[PDB]
């Protein structure tokens, strides 16, 4: 009759080469950069303020997730055994540590700024545990259902009911997306308009960086989310979709998602690489 | 997991219900990584068609397949 299936062979076999590359070079820029960011710090400067806890603990979140990406190269040649629930943890968890240790960088300098509030290495130090454990518990969804069945990392759906995948869909969207981006857009924000009219002789290099962060954030981010937006409303039933339909959106999926991996990659020359404190200038400057 | 990661290439939206058990030429078991209890059924036609498993013809018919090819 009609219940023709819709094939999607071709998409992956096209998509392989292009998602392998993408995953290499973000394994290979990322755990560079941020295993030197651990290297820099640890050394050249034992952490003297919360800023370089969260540097630390950033690029930790960093690795552990790239690392994850050898393996995952690893999976989608052959289709060799290891556990998908543990890997697909250690991805969720460390990308959602990334992204909260983002937010709470532009925290902890939003209440240094304009709020005056300061915090010492110990308390930064309790602040990531915090945010690694709530790390953990936002990535509970998304590998607690990840099983390994026939050598494949599967979810099943069937046992499962169907607004599962699109609270999932929402949670990431959010969760990975909106709140952060508001977050750090905000922060960064009132504490440009601050700086612009301080009495800081080159204010403007400053401004730049926190520009940089979020524009950075967003041109790496925004197409992933937004095809997630419009995968949400294939399932929610608000729009038709036709075979070729849900092959195209397969396409932008994956392509889209991988694109969003380089973020990680990008993150140690948004924060540490960026150079001299400019900030620090500022921050004598306030002082009074 | 993510998207990039994917051995899943069939996905059905309806069922075929019963007839006929000489049509077939193959058989294909839907993939683990879709998570979806699924029979792909090739045709002397050589259409493609999708069947629930847990149907009391399916499982007479992967009989016949299975013995005969
Ligand atoms: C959906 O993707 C599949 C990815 O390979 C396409 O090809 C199928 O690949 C399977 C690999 O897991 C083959 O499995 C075979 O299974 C038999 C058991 O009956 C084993 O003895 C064989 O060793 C094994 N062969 C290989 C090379 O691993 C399937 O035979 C194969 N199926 C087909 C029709 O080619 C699917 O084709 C694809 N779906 C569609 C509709 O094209």
């Amino acid at each position: 009759e009609d219940a023709t299936p819709c094939v999607f062979t071709d998409v992956l076999n096209q998509s392989k080469p292009v998602t392998l590359f993408l995953y290499g070079v973000v394994f290979l820029f990322g755990s560079i950069g941020n295993f030197l960011v651990i290297f820099t710090i640890t050394w050249r400067r034992r952490i003297q303020c919360s800023g370089d806890v969260y540097f630390i603990n950033l690029a930790a979140a960093d690795l552990l997730f790239v690392c994850t990406l050898p393996l995952w190269m690893q999976y989608l040649l052959d289709h060799a055994s290891v556990p998908c629930t543990l890997l697909t943890a250690c991805f969720y968890v460390a990308m959602f540590a990334s992204l909260c240790f983002i937010t709470e960088i532009a925290l902890d300098r939003y209440y240094a700024i304009v709020y005056m509030r300061y915090r010492p290495v110990k308390q930064a130090c309790l602040f990531s545990i915090f945010w690694w454990i709530f790390a953990v518990i936002i990535a509970i969804p998304h590998f607690m259902v990840v099983t390994k069945k026939d050598n494949q990392c599967m979810t099943d759906y069937d046992y499962l009911e169907v607004s599962y995948p699109i609270i999932l869909n929402v949670e990431l969207m959010l969760g990975a997306f909106v709140i952060p981006l508001s977050v750090i857009s905000y922060c960064y924000y009132r504490i440009s308009r601050i700086v612009a009219v301080s009495q800081s002789r080159h204010k403007g290099r400053i401004v730049r960086v926190l520009i940089a962060v979020v524009l950075v954030f967003i041109i790496f981010w925004l197409p992933y989310h937004l095809t997630l937006f419009v995968d949400t409303l294939k399932l929610l039933k608000w729009i038709s979709s036709s075979c070729e339909f849900e092959r195209s959106l397969k396409r932008a999926l994956i392509l889209t998602e991988s694109l969003a991996f380089c973020h990680c990659c990008l993150n140690p020359l948004l924060y540490v690489f960026v150079g001299t404190k400019f900030r620090q200038e500022l921050h004598c400057l306030l002082a009074e | 997991q993510h998207h990039g990661v994917t051995k899943c290439n069939i996905t059905c939206s309806k069922m075929t219900s019963k007839i006929p058990v000489a049509l077939l030429i193959h058989y294909q078991q839907n993939q683990a990584s879709c998570g979806k209890r699924a029979i792909i059924l090739e045709t002397r036609q050589h259409r493609l068609f999708c069947a629930d498993p847990k149907e009391q013809w399916v499982k007479d018919a992967m009989q016949h397949l299975d013995r005969q090819a």
